[PDB]
Order: C-alpha cells, then structure tokens, then sequence
DNA sequence: GGAAGGAGCGTTTTTTTTTTTTTTT
DNA sequence: CGCTCCTTCC
C-alpha cells in the first residue's frame, strides 16, 4: 500500500530536520566527532526529538547500529528488572567501535518510567558510563529524577517557526507535485500551531479530499485552534461578542463543554494584558463554572454564566 | 430478528451511504479508502452523530462482509490498562493480515476512558507499526486525550447533526414504518432533538406507541409533547408574558396552573424561557447579566432537588429584578 | 452506682412523664404494631429520643429489650483495610451507629444491615403447628451523620424486605436527610421538655436521693443552664450535689461544660481585641477544641450565639455576625478541612466589628 | 503507572525511606548537607578550565570563560552537572543556551515565594505559573494550604489589617469548597501574593515560619477515640 | 571596620475508587 | 524566601 505522509516523509538524516538550528547543528558536530555524553532532549510533540535522536544513533554507528543501540519506550517492559538484566548486560557487553565511539541506550519517553527503575540506572549510568552512552527523550525534563539529570546535557527543542514548517511542506509538495496556493499554505501552517506532524496530517488529508490545497478547502476539513477562539471569546469587550462567539464557533460546533472550560483556564493562565486581581477572578469563576460542569449540569446556560461574571468582573 | 431491536439499533447505517450530515468526513474517508491511504483517525464529536456507525461502515466497506475478522475492536465495556496495550494491541497490531488484506484496523471506542499510562504506550505502537496497521480513536472529550496521541491522528470533527440530514432520516424511518407525521410535529421533534439521532429515533418510537391505531394515526406536536411530557410554546409564552406584565400574584398563579395543566417541570420551563430570552433584544446589558447568572443559579440548585415552589417563585422574582434594570 | 441519666430513665411508656401527646401517639403505635411503618425520630438532643424508642420497643416486646450486650463485627475494605463496628444486641432488636465508621459507614449498610434484612426470622411455635414469623427491629443512631452514599443503599432494603426488619432513626436535625429516606419514614417530631417538666424531673430525682434543697428555684436555673437537654441537666445536678456535699443552695454555682465556658472565653476575646495576633491566638483556642473531639458545626453554633448574646455589640453587628455564620456554616458543610471555615468566620467577625 | 499518594511515591528522603527509631537511635549519627556553594564551584570551574586552556584559547573560547562559569555558578549547586554543562559549552564550537539541571525548591521556600514573592522575577503571574510547572507535586499536597494559612500572620510580624487576613482566610475557605481542582490552588496562591504585594513596603521585618500542627490534632483526637472507647 | 558570603532553621506524613509495579510464587 | 549568627575578604 501506500504509507501516510507523516511516515513516509520521516527524516532519516540529520540535515533534513527543520527548526532548532543551533541544537540540530550542535547534534551533527556531536556525530561528526563521536564523544556523545548522556543527554536529555525535551519539548513539544512533534518537533523532531525521536527523529533527532535515531538519525544521530545512526550516523554514529554506522553498520554497528544493529548490534551498539538499545532502545526502549512506553509501550515495552522496562521495570526495575529490565534495568536489572536486559540494560545492564547491554552496558556490560563488549562491542569494538571506531574511536569515540559508543554503545546507546534510547530511552524514548523516558519520563513515563518508574522511579524505581530510574534510581536503578544511576549505578548503571556510574559504572558503565566509559562505554555505553544515554539518551533520554521526554516531553517534561523535570519527570527524570534530579540524579539521573546531574549525569546528561540537557537540550531543550521549541516550537518550530513558520518558516521552517513552510519549507518542510514545499519540499513534501515538490516530492509530491501537490498542487497549491498561498493561502492554503498559510492556512495549514496556521492550523498546525507549531506541530510538523499536525501539519503534514493536514496537508496529506486536504490532498486526498480535493488535491488542490487552498484555503477554503483546507478549512472545510481543518479547524481553527480553539484555543484561540476561547481567548477571543474571553478577551470580547461585550457581554453579548462574547455569546455569541461561544454560540456559533464552539457549541454549536460540537464542542463538550468540559472541553470549552478546560481551555478557559489553560488560556487565562496565559492572558498577558490582564491585571492580576481580575485573571485571578477569572480563574475562581472558571473553577466554579467547572465543578457545576462535573456534577453534571453541562448545560450552555452555566457556560453563558460563566461569561457573564467574567464580563462583569473586567468592568 | 430486526423487528424487535429498539429503533435507535434497528435503523444504524450499514454503509457509508446511510450516513447523513457529516458530508465533509464522509466524503474524504470514503477518498482515502478508494485511494487504499487511510492514515491514522480521530473522530470527535457529541453524542449520537455518527462516530461509531461511520467507523463501523468504513471497516465494512474496506473489509467487505469479513471485517470481523481483521479488525479488533475496543471501548470502555472492555478493560484496557497499560498491560492491555503492551499485550494485546501489541500482538495484534505486530501480526500479518489474515490472508494479506492490506493493513489492519484497530478501533478505540471512546478512548476518552483510557488512562493515562495506556494512552502514553500507545504512541510506539501507532508509530512502529503504521505500515500493517491504521489506528482510529473515538471520542467526546477532547481534554482527556493526551497531546501526544493527539498529534498522532487526522482529526475529524463530527458536527451536531443539521436539519436536513435528521428530516432526510426521518423520511426514510416513516417510509420504512407506516407511519404518517405532520410538519408541526417534524419541527417538534427536530427542535428537541439538539443534533442527536438517537432522541429522534427514541422519540419516534414512542409517538408510534402513542397511536391507537399507527397504521391511520398521524402523529400531530400535541403527540410529540405528551410523549415527551414537554411543555408547548404557547405555554413558555404565556407564562413569560405573565412575569414580565402581570403582578406577582397573577403570575404566580399562572405558573401553578400551567404546570398543573400537564404537570410540567420547572427545568424544562426553565430551558424554554431562556431560548426565548437569548433572542431578546436588550437596550441595558446588566439585565442579560443578571438573567444568566440567576438562573443559572436556579438551575443548579434544581439539579440537586430543592423545594419546587420555592424555585419556582425564584425563577419569577429573578426574571423580575432583572428587568426591572431596563426601565 | 449509676449516673442518675441512666438510673432514674424510665422503662415503659407508661412511665413518660412529659410530652404526654408524644406518648398518646406511641400508644397508639404500639396497638397493633404487625403493620408499623419505618419510624424516624427528630428532635433537639438529649430531649428523651432514644428512651421513647426503648419505651416503645418495650411495648411491642416487653421489658426484654432492656438486657443488651454487645458485640464486635469486622469488616474489610476493597483496600484491605479491616475496621470493626460496635453492634449491641437484645433479644427483639439491634442496635447500630454507622456513622462511627466515617465514610465507611456505606459499607456497614451494604454487608451488615443487608444481610441482617435478608435473614429472615422464624422459631418453632411453642403450642401452634408450624414455624412463626417476626419482624426485627434495627435502630439506627446518629442518622443525620450518614454519607449520601449509606443512606441510598437503605432505599430498597428498607423497600423488599419490609416483611422482616423495620428501622428506627433517630437523629437531631433532619436537613441532612436525604428526601427519598425521609418519604421511606413515618415522621415523629419529640418535642424538648419545658423548664417545669424538667424542674418536676429534677425534683422527684432529689426526693429520691434526699437532698436537702432550700429552694426550687435552683432546679428552674438549672432547667435554663441546660436549654432544654435533659440528660444535661440530670448531669449538671449530680455533679452540684456532690460538689456541695448533697446540698444545694442558692449560692451554688451551675456547672457547666468545660468547652462552653472556654467558648465564652473566645468570644469574650473576639470582642475585646480585633488584630491579626488575637486572630493566632483564637486559632490556637479553636484546635485546642478540636483536640477533644468537638464537631466543628457545634464549635461555630455556640460561638455564634454567644456572639450574639454580647449586649455592647449592636443591631448591624449582630445581622453581619449571623450573616458570615450562615454562609461558613454552608462552607462548613461543603467542606474538607473546618479549620479554614472556623478562621474565616472569626476574621469576617473581627473585621464587622472593627 | 503509581497512582499512589505514599510518603515515598512523593519524596525519596531519610524520613520516608528510614523510620524514627532508627533516625532517633542514640548510635546513629546524621549530617546534612548543603549544595556546594558559589566559590567553591567558581574555584573549581576555573580550575577545570585552566587544566584545558590549551583547546579553550585554540577555540576562541578562553576569553568568555568567566562569563559561562559566573552563570553556572548562579545556576546550579551540582558539582557534577556543574563540570559536565562546562565541557558541554567548551566542545561546542556554535553558541547555545547554557543550562544546568532543574532543581526543586523545599516547602518553606514555596511558602516564602508565595508570601513574599521572589527577587528574580517581578511578574507575579509568571512565577506562579513557573511554580506550578515545577512544583506541581508540592503544590498539590493540601500541606501547603495549611502552611500558608498558619504563616501568612508572619508577614511584619502580624502587623497588617485585619482587613488583608480576612481576605486571605475568606480566599481559603472558598478555595477547600471546590473539590481540590487545580483552579482552587492557583486562585488560593494568586489571592494570596496579590494581597502582600498589595502592602509590600521596605520598611517590615518578618517572623518566623513553622511547619502547621494538625498533625499533632490528629494524634491528639486518636488519644481521645481510644479513651472514649475505653469508657464506654 | 565595613559589608559579602555562607550555614542553619522554619517538618510531617493513609485510605475512596482505581490502576499499576514488584516479589514470591 | 527571611532572619540570625559564625567566617572571609578587601
Ligand atoms: N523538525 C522536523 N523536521 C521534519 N519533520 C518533522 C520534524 N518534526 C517532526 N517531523 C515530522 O513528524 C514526524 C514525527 O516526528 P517526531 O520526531 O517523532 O516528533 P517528536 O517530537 O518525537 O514527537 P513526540 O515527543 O514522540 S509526541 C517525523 O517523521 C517527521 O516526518
Ligand atoms: N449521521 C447519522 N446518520 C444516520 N443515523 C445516525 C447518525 N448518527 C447517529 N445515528 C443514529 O443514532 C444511532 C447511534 O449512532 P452512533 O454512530 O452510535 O453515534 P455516536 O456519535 O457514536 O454516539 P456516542 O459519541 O458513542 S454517545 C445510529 O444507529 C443511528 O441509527
Ligand atoms: N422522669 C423522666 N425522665 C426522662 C424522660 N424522657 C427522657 N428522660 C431522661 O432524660 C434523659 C434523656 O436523654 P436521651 O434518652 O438520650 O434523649 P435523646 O438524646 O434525645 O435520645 C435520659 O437520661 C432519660 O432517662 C421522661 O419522660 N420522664
Ligand atoms: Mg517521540
Ligand atoms: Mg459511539
């Protein structure tokens, strides 16, 4: 058959991953010379850090990929036993490598493990640190416990930018010969919000609906973040702006209202322009409006309320 | 075997086609399928829209009638813990095709219900075996789905169902029954429904029992209301244009008899009287302001019983005060 | 020997001496008691709930159902947690407070009193041909401290099998009653006795023990000193009479609760001196009460009313005083931990009154 | 994967890991330490950079060194990621933010963030939103609401308005009504440093902060179950 | 004889349901 | 993070 997009297009080297510029370039320094020290890379889901880590393991090793990387994620075992036998007799294995050459240990999410067998690596990390090399991928650096962290670089990926998401999706297109617009892709990079794999997601589904990537075509499929429309509708200077937004662009939508509230409170967390007294307002009538929600009265009428202490309050 | 099922069963979409209002999703799914590129799929969206019937019909459509057999399915009825997904859906998912049918299908029905930690061992999963294996995800609420899983999958938003596709559906149901419905009756049910097919269907089936004789019986909106033991908008009105105009007295007795005239609950009047406020046009915004928070109030103190009486008078001196801000 | 609550306690209906409308209706109760209803009990504390209860029961049965014993149940939970419940017994009727066990209190309702419901009673008839039936009797003390969840699994146990067990609730306030439970139950409201049936009490208790009295008015002030608790009142004149070398006068002082006089303390504090070191030290006064088992619901009534019985504060004072009472009283009851509500209510004080 | 609320799922320490008896014993004797302090960490990165001044100067490198070791002396107490932060910086030959591992702030250091706010940032709401980023754990504890609600008299010695306290205690009992759902923590701590910022001056001097004492009430009321039992 | 820097203090710890890991089995 | 005492450095 024929592989999604999202897979297909994967980057297997290291000079085909957009965004983060200075650590991409700091990761082909490391593959170029070979003393890799243990490390943690964090951010955002997808930005590139499953992809940076095996094209980095793999130009590392070379042929010896086969038999000098061990990786491991969530969906395998990897309990205080594992610790206990399959890595440590990986770290204990005796592998002859090119010089500044070592063994890997992938560590994919390494933020799900358990503390158990995180305290179990630090021995591990101590005794076998000469030969055998480890790198932690997470989402949130500070779920690794604080001795595991004082033995790695830490590497922190953002967001990617516009122009890097726009680049990688005009050479995707080029390699599809994708008919496009502008507008289209403006959209998309628009929509994905930051997220590579969201984007190329996007653009493979408005392909197979029309193939022609506009920007109505795109939006018929793609919505808008709601985040953003939940900060428009809190941000409205009228009680019944503020309605009516909720009416059309989210109930009306399909929207639960747990979701709408949820996101209430993730973006006036982050709403700059306020004044403290009034966010922290905002927070405790969101909160209240969400434990109505919870007991079951998920009804528009409290969400309509909500609005309207909120209102009240910027005044 | 058919005749018995409950209309809500007995009248679920078999094929792609049957299903009405989600024209966009339906239109690129059924693209993908014949360009043989499914990628992984989320479809959100509101109770009874058609998530589980359209992933249903896809997985009949790409399978055939043998869909049973290379498609593992699962919702919240079944367990799926962190063991589950290292075990099972792993097996599965890590497995040849039954007689080398392309790729394999596993459904996760309202996967809103899964924890944490399955949720987080499932993205190597979806990833690694992406070549033999298409994921689809159904659910409700979006902010019990990790962003990780979120990332993963296309995402397909089911709206709540239009107009047209519920009276297109309806006309295939009165067709398919003998039943006879009147338009009064069809806004009725179409009002009440709020986008849901399966009150449609539950409230149809209800009507029909209504009739004494459904074979010549047309189901009329007085049908439909006492069915649903739901008050008329003659009534709403009649007991808004009380409180806004009458004196406390007379209002007050207008609620009792009306309610007492069908033994309406106050809720519902509740619910209808603010449809009939949201249209409202209002020169003082205070007055919108105190409307919403007061019985928003009432309603929340409803749902955890209360003295009726006391409510009720409540809703009248609410919508009062709140008023009284326009003068 | 016994304290003069218990020794002095009437044992029949016939013996009630106050509330004689009360006891009328339970006469008439108890005439043909194959068809008694669920019976739920309210009224102020120590006002004589359970001595009816026991009266009635005594009727039903007869004086049997005063020779209780008591026995130990245990119980295990879905974390393996094992508890035990006191659950004291006569031949004729079972006694138990659920709300011993907290939260826990469900569980007592859906292992114990089922089973005890389900378990019907019969006995070889001791001259008729054939096995009689009786119903079993169960008291539930302390019924307004269920958890909703204990309450809603008695719906249908009191429901099926009504054939062979009938409850009797007593509780002092039946807000917390959920209303299905409350539609389940025959509604008996116990009236508190008036300052003369108490006095009349407390006199007949004197005469018994030979006391000399030099007045009887010391027995009204008592009565008043005890706002209609009965059990308090008897209490309060054992402890005076022995205080007094078995006679009072009217210069004997009334002996009141250790924590009310330290409550009258606290609320003479409030009044005093409004400041943020005077709200530490009222914190510090409050989980000293709490150290001994005091509800927090009755800590914030008693410091409320004897707020309110202050005569220098005045008429905007006091409506502000009741006000910020009823709302941490709600907070109370919504609550976690009473300690914040406890603090909130004397800090909404200090400043009403500052 | 825990879903356990245990003394050590949540801190790895002597007291969750030993026991009183054995802490208290008469034969065991405990020293605390202390991350290692700004000059001796600065000695030492200065040392390390002498050992390889050869690279560093071939670099271009050598003449910003006292820059980096000056930010990684401020940033962190941990010898070792201190060194291995420094040879991360000297063999890159690019330029890349400099950063150490994150480390936790204790309880009495939340609640004097939360009193008094912190000297690095000036934004209230970020240092929250930091602080619930990172000590979500700690914060979630209901400890900490008992602690700010017996330290906040510390602020000037108990020398505000009665009006301020109000709020705060009136803030926190709303906060104890809303089924611990994260709003409540943020707008409990919100209120609360809004309120002392409100009233911060120059011229205050503090108490001192303790520990809260239910705990003590707790073991007080078993007592008092067990003697009551014993009674009846 | 001015701070600047630093150390030490400010502490204790079950419970509802449900899920999960670990060890011995 | 703030307060209270012992060095450490010029
Ligand atoms: N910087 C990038 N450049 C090119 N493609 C990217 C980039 N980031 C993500 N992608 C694309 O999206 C897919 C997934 O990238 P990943 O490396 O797995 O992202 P991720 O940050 O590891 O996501 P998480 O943390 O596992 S949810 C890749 O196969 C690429 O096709
Ligand atoms: N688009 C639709 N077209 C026709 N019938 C529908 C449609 N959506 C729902 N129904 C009807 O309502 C019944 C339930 O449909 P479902 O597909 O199960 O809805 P759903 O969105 O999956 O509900 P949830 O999210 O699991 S509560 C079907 O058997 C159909 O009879
Ligand atoms: N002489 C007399 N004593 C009573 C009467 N009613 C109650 N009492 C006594 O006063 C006390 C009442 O306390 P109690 O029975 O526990 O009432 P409850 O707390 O409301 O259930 C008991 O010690 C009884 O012995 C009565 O009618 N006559
Ligand atoms: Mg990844
Ligand atoms: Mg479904």
């Amino acid at each position: 058959l024929q592989l999604p997009w999202v897979e297909k297009y994967r980057p297997q080297v290291l000079s085909d991953i957009v965004g983060n510029k200075e650590t991409i370039d700091r990761l082909q320094q490391i593959a170029k010379d070979g003393n890799m020290p243990h490390m943690i890379i964090s951010g955002m889901p997808g930005i590139g850090k499953t992809t940076s880590v095996h094209c980095l393991a793999h130009e590392l090793l070379g042929r010896s990929y086969a038999d000098g990387v061990l990786e491991l994620n969530a969906s395998d075992d990897r309990g205080i036993d594992v610790v206990r036998n399959q890595i440590k007799h990986f770290a204990q294995k005796k592998l002859h490598l090119p010089p500044g050459k070592h063994k890997i240990v992938i560590l994919d999410e390494a933020d799900s493990m358990t503390a158990g067998a995180q305290q179990a690596l630090r021995r591990t990390m101590e005794l076998y640190s000469n030969s055998t090399r480890f790198a932690f991928a997470c989402n949130q650096s500070n779920k690794i416990i604080e001795p595991l962290q004082s033995r790695c670089a830490i590497l922190r990926y953002s967001k990617l930018s516009d122009e890097d998401v726009l680049k990688r999706l005009l050479q995707i297109i080029k390699l599809e010969d994708v008919k496009y617009t502008n507008d289209g892709l403006e959209a998309i990079i628009f929509t994905a919000e930051g997220d590579m794999r969201q984007a190329i997601n996007n653009l493979q589904s408005t392909v197979a609906g029309h193939g022609l990537v506009n920007a109505d075509n795109v939006f018929k499929i793609v919505d808008s973040p709601h985040p953003l429309i939940v900060k428009k509708m809190l941000l409205a200077s009228n009680l019944e702006d503020s309605i009516q937004i909720l009416r059309t662009d989210l109930w009306k939508k399909g929207y639960s209202s747990i979701d709408i509230v949820t996101t209430s409170f993730r973006v006036t967390k982050n709403l700059a322009q306020v004044k403290e007294s009034v966010r922290l307002e905002m927070i405790k009538e969101i909160g209240l409006t969400h434990m109505r929600i919870l007991e079951g009265v998920g009804t528009y009428l409290q969400l309509a309320s909500m609005l309207a202490k909120i209102h009240k309050l910027n005044n | 075997s058919k005749e018995n099922l409950p209309w809500v069963e007995k009248y679920r979409p078999e094929t792609l086609d049957e299903v009405y209002g989600q024209n966009e999703v339906i239109t690129t799914v059924r693209k993908f399928v014949d360009e043989g590129k499914l990628p992984h799929l989320l479809f959100y969206g509101p109770p009874g829209t058609g998530k589980t019937s359209t992933i249903v019909a896809l997985a009949r459509e790409i399978y055939g009638k043998n869909y049973s057999n290379m498609v593992l399915e699962l919702n919240a009825s079944d367990d799926r813990g962190i063991d589950v997904v290292r075990n099972q859906i792993k097996d599965f998912a890590s497995t040849r095709q039954i007689f080398s049918k392309g790729f394999k299908l596993i459904i996760l029905d309202e996967a809103d219900a899964m924890t944490n930690a399955a949720q987080n061992a499932l993205r190597r999963v979806i990833e690694r075996y992406t070549k033999n294996t298409r994921f689809c995800v159904l659910a409700n609420y979006a902010h019990k789905l990790t962003p990780a899983l979120l990332s993963r999958c296309t995402r397909f938003r089911f709206q709540p169902l239009p107009q047209e596709a519920i009276e297109r559906r309806i006309a295939n149901v009165l067709v398919h029954e003998k039943l006879k419905l009147s338009p009064n009756a069809e806004k009725a049910l179409i009002e009440l429904s709020n986008g849901d097919m399966r009150r449609v269907l539950n409230v149809l089936q209800s009507c029909k029992a209504t009739l004494d004789n459904p074979d010549e019986d047309e189901i009329s909106d007085d049908v439909i209301y006492e069915c649903c033991g739901a008050p008329r908008p003659s009534d709403l009105k009649a007991v808004l244009k009380s409180i806004l105009e009458d004196d406390w007295g007379t209002a007050h007795y207008t609620l009792n008899k009306v309610r007492s005239a069908k033994g309406l609950a106050l809720i519902d009047l509740i619910e209808g009287i603010v449809k009939i406020l949201e249209d409202y046009e209002l020169q003082n915004e205070e007055t919108r302001v105190h409307l919403l928070t007061k019985l928003a109030d009432i309603e929340y103190s409803i749902s955890k019983g209360g003295n009726d009486q006391i409510q009720g008078s409540a809703v009248i001196g609410a919508i009062k005060a709140s008023f009284e801000n326009e003068t | 020997m016994s304290l003069w609550v218990d020794k002095y306690r009437p044992k029949s209906l016939n013996a009630l001496s106050h509330n004689e409308e009360l006891t009328n209706f339970l006469k008439s109760l108890s005439d043909q008691p194959r068809d008694l209803p669920h019976l739920l009990l309210y009224g102020p504390n120590g006002t004589g709930k359970k001595t009816r209860c026991m009266a009635l029961l005594e009727s039903i049965f007869g004086p049997g159902v005063y020779r209780l014993k008591i026995d130990v149940r245990q119980f295990v939970t879905a974390s393996n947690r094992k508890l035990e419940l006191n659950v004291v017994s006569s031949p004729y009727h079972l006694e138990i407070t659920p709300s011993d066990m907290g939260n826990n209190d469900r569980i007592v309702i859906q292992e114990l009193l089922k089973e005890v419901a389900q378990m019907e009673q019969v006995d070889f008839q001791d001259s008729k041909d054939g096995l009689a039936h009786r119903y079993k009797c169960v008291i539930i003390n302390e019924a307004n401290s269920l958890t909703k969840d204990a309450q809603a699994a008695l719906r249908r146990t009191m429901e099926k099998y009504s054939k062979n067990i009938r409850l009797i609730m007593v509780c002092d306030s039946m807000s917390p009653i959920i209303a299905p439970i409350k539609s389940r139950c025959l509604l008996i409201r116990c009236p508190a006795p008036s300052d003369s049936e108490i006095s009349t009490i407390l006199s007949d208790v004197v005469t018994n023990e030979r006391i000399q009295l030099e007045t009887k008015d010391i027995l009204k002030r008592i009565a008043q000193a005890s706002n209609g608790n009965l059990r308090v009142s008897l209490l309060m004149l054992e402890s005076m009479a022995l205080n007094n070398e078995l006679a009072l006068k009217s210069s004997s002082p009334i002996i009141k609760p250790d924590w009310i006089i330290v409550i009258h303390k606290l609320t003479r504090k409030i009044v005093k001196e409004r400041s943020v070191n005077s709200l530490i030290e009222c914190r510090a006064v409050l989980y000293d009460l709490l150290a001994h088992c005091i509800p927090a619901n009755i800590i914030l009534k008693e410091l409320t009313f004897s707020l309110l019985d202050v005569e220098t504060l005045n008429t905007t004072n006091k409506s502000s005083i009741i006000e910020y009472s009823s709302v941490f009283d709600e907070r109370l009851s919504l609550g976690n931990k009473a300690i914040f509500h406890l603090e909130g209510f004397i800090a909404k004080v200090m400043c009403c009154l500052d | 994967n825990n879903y356990r609320k245990f003394g050590i799922d949540y801190t790895f320490s002597a007291e969750t890991i030993m026991n009183k008896e054995i802490l208290m014993h008469p034969r065991l004797k405990r020293i605390k330490f202390n991350p290692i302090n700004s000059t001796l960490l600065k000695k030492h990165l200065k040392f390390i950079c002498v050992q390889n001044m050869k690279m560093l100067k071939e670099k271009n490198k050598w003449n910003k060194r006292q820059e980096v070791i000056d930010y990684i002396a401020q940033e962190t107490g941990d010898i070792r990621s201190a060194i291995t932060t420094l040879q991360f910086w000297a063999t890159s030959s690019g330029s890349l933010p400099i950063s150490t591992r994150e480390s936790t702030i204790s309880y009495f250091h939340a609640i004097g963030k939360v009193i008094h706010g912190s000297h690095s940032t000036n934004n209230d709401n970020e240092m929250i939103n930091n602080l619930f980023e990172n000590s979500n754990n700690l914060l979630s504890k209901e400890d900490f609401k008992l602690g700010i609600l017996e330290n906040y008299n510390t602020f000037n010695k108990g020398e505000f308005s009665i009006s301020d306290a109000s709020s705060i205690v009136d803030c926190l009992s709303e906060c104890d009504n809303m089924n611990g759902l994260p709003e409540s923590n943020e707008y409990g701590l919100r209120e609360v440093r809004k309120t002392f910022r409100n009233i911060s001056k120059q011229g205050h001097n503090h108490g001192t902060v303790y520990f809260p004492r239910e705990w003590k009430v707790r073991k007080l009321q078993n007592s008092f179950k067990v003697q009551a039992e014993d009674w009846l």
